[PDB]
């Protein structure tokens, strides 16, 4: 159900205006505090002797119709940037004055409008009033998609119309760098009567957008006289819908013989017949841009509630056990069938889903297999005893021991194991999965069979945003950005298609294994734009055409078990349409720890992010 | 933590 609500300058009477709007349907209406037109002084002697209330009082209402149904706006009269010292004076006396009374009633949201080229000294007493007092009021940042002066009708004759189709955007940029990306100041979009190119919907997508303001001239008529959206707003709006901005209709009735009522109505009808949710999509709610640090089981053991969420997903099993179909199927001939006994050793075993996979598989594939499970998590080592004893049988063994660490008794014919991240070695799956050969027949496989992983900048103040909010006390202040986080990107734009780095195959038998890696990836850009950071993907290849994947051109029908990583950067680098962004990433290990390292270096040289692992590293 | 975090 989507929420919007009402934007109106003429409130005769709080009361009435908020029935009458409540019962159109609308769930919140935009209004002044102060009377637009009731112009105040603060220096000049005769005219700031005025007695009387300035405002309708706060009593009109209870305090909770404040905090839900009012949002404030500032008085169109206040122009804090203008070039007259009197003006800009009393400019900034009054923005303080209505942000104080807003803040005084509970205001959930204040709209100030950007509508000029400089807003340095708005933004000035913005960022005074915000880090004043003990107040909570989101701030929305009325800024348009196309420029007043771009919109306009070609009818003066002194002035003829004709990167000037990003100028907005660049209004906010600044404003936001002005105000040091603060969490409390969010864009209002307001639409115009024409869209941008696709990029430039693109890149506003990436902003915090918490508001939409659509005008009712925007909506066309229909066969039968009711407001209807463009083919294009309407694909517009739905974008949008995959957020949750709400929506404000702003204007009057272009279309008087019908009810206002109408304009919100179609709303609806689109917020109705959206698309549905895929499964994926279902999953992932409720965790958009809620940043998670990884896993690292080889240090760390799981908590079966953790597992509980590994055995949702159907499409991984399902995989995997195709995988061994067919790797069973490849390795045993036909005429080999009744005496030729596969060895399969699954390490990880955890709680015995991919034990029951591989069974499931040699039972299907009617060849016998012998199965050993290793774990090193005693708890779940006690749910593969019970597996064991209870169904299982003798057909399998369960060891307790690190692959790493354990002997075993025969060598394997088939390897099966998953210990992939959101980067597909994130989780040390190389430095066990190498330890592991020494056990594994000359001819034996390994299930994965090879896996990579692709890396793609990323645009996302809300993201950059999360990252700063993970300052946690008792270390560098700078170290919550020299870590990776995963998290199911939502709220982001992405600069360029994924390249990849890092390939891993198994079994690795070179001369002499080395896991440490060094890749340089360069990504080209078309639109200029904020670079905050770099997510990864992974790809792998289980046997022969079975393969997983998380990447946004290939992602699994499904496949809900990884989330993307983030890995990001300190400060923002603007980057400019015809300019390459040059990333350096390096694997680095010391046989007791493994890190990754990460710069910047073509569009502006950055530092080298969690050096020596001093921020982050994984256990080994 | 569903996905993969914690
Ligand atoms: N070096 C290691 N030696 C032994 N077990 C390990 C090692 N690294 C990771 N593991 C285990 O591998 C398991 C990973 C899997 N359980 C994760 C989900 C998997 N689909 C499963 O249910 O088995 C965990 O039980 C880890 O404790």
């Amino acid at each position: 159900r989507v929420s919007s609500g009402r934007d109106l300058n003429c409130v005769p009477e709080i009361a009435d205006t908020l029935g009458a709007v409540a019962k159109q349907g609308f769930d919140f209406l935009c209004m002044p505090v102060f009377h637009p037109r009731f112009k105040r002084e603060f220096i000049q002697e005769p005219a700031k002797n005025r007695p009387g209330p300035q405002t309708r009082s706060d009593l009109l209402l209870s305090g909770r119709d404040w905090n839900t149904l009012i949002v404030g706006k500032l008085s169109p009269w206040i122009r804090p940037d203008s070039k007259v010292e009197k003006i800009r004076r009393n400019s900034e006396a009054a923005m303080l004055q209505e942000l104080n009374f807003g803040a005084y009633l509970g205001l959930p949201a204040f709209l100030l409008p950007l509508n000029q080229e400089d807003n340095t000294n708005l933004a000035r007493v913005l960022t005074n009033h915000i880090h004043t007092g003990h107040h909570s009021s989101m701030f929305w940042m009325r800024v348009p998609l196309v420029a007043p002066e771009d919109l306009r009708d070609d009818i003066i004759e002194n002035a003829p119309t004709t990167s000037g189709e990003e100028k907005t955007w660049m209004w906010w940029h600044n404003f936001r760098t002005l105000c040091d990306y603060s969490k409390r100041i969010a864009v209002a979009l307001e639409i115009g009567a024409d869209l941008p190119s696709n990029h430039v919907i693109d890149r506003w997508l990436g902003e915090p957008i918490k508001a939409a303001i659509l005008p009712t001239s925007i909506f066309l008529t229909n066969k039968k006289g009711f407001p209807v959206l463009s083919k294009m707003h309407q694909r517009l709006i739905f974008r949008l819908l995959k957020l949750e901005v709400q929506f404000i209709i702003t204007g009057t009735n272009h279309h008087s013989e019908k009810e206002f009522c109408s304009y919100l109505q179609y709303l609806e009808y689109l917020s109705q017949n959206r698309p549905p949710p895929n499964a994926y999509e279902l999953f992932a709610k409720g965790y958009e841009d809620y940043l998670q640090s990884p896993l690292q089981p080889l240090m760390d053991n799981l908590e079966s509630q953790t597992y509980e969420v590994f055995e949702k997903d159907p499409i991984k099993y399902s995989q995997y056990q195709q995988a061994i179909y067919k790797c069973l199927l490849d390795r045993v001939p036909e005429e080999e069938k009744d005496t030729n006994v596969q060895v399969l050793m699954v390490l990880g075993a955890g709680r015995g889903p991919l034990v029951n996979a591989s069974l499931r598989a040699a039972k299907q594939a009617d060849r016998r297999i012998k199965l050993y499970a290793v774990e090193k998590n005693p708890n779940a080592v006690v749910t593969l005893e019970n597996w064991q004893f209870e169904e299982w049988g003798s057909q399998v063994t369960v060891v307790s021991s690190d692959m790493r660490e354990w002997v075993a008794p025969e060598k394997a014919d088939i390897i099966v194991s998953e210990l992939l991240g959101s980067f597909a070695d994130n989780e040390l799956s190389p430095e066990c999965l190498d330890g592991a050969q020494h056990f594994l027949k000359d001819d034996g496989v390994s299930i994965p069979g090879e896996y990579t992983s692709f890396l793609a900048p990323i645009s996302s103040s809300k993201l950059y945003n999360e990252v700063r909010a993970c300052r946690e006390k008792d270390r560098d202040p700078e170290a919550q950005f020299e870590m990776p986080y995963v998290v199911r990107l939502h709220n982001f734009h992405q600069l360029s298609a994924p390249q990849p780095c890092f390939t891993f195959s198994h079994p690795n038998r070179d001369p002499m294994i080395d896991n440490n890696r060094y890749c340089t990836l360069e990504f080209p850009v078309e639109v200029n734009t904020v670079l905050h950071g770099f997510a990864g993907y992974f790809e792998t290849v289980l046997y022969q055409d079975i393969t997983l994947s998380i990447r946004p051109e290939t992602h699994s029908p499904g496949m809900f078990s990884w989330f993307p990583i983030l890995f990001p950067i300190k400060q923002p680098i603007t980057v400019r349409e015809g300019q390459t962004i040059c990333v350096r990433f390096w694997r680095c290990s010391n046989s007791k720890k493994v890190w990754y390292e990460w710069a910047v270096t073509a569009p502006v040289c950055s530092a080298i992010h969690n050096p020596t692992g001093r921020s982050y590293t994984i256990g080994l | 933590g569903r996905g993969r975090g914690r």
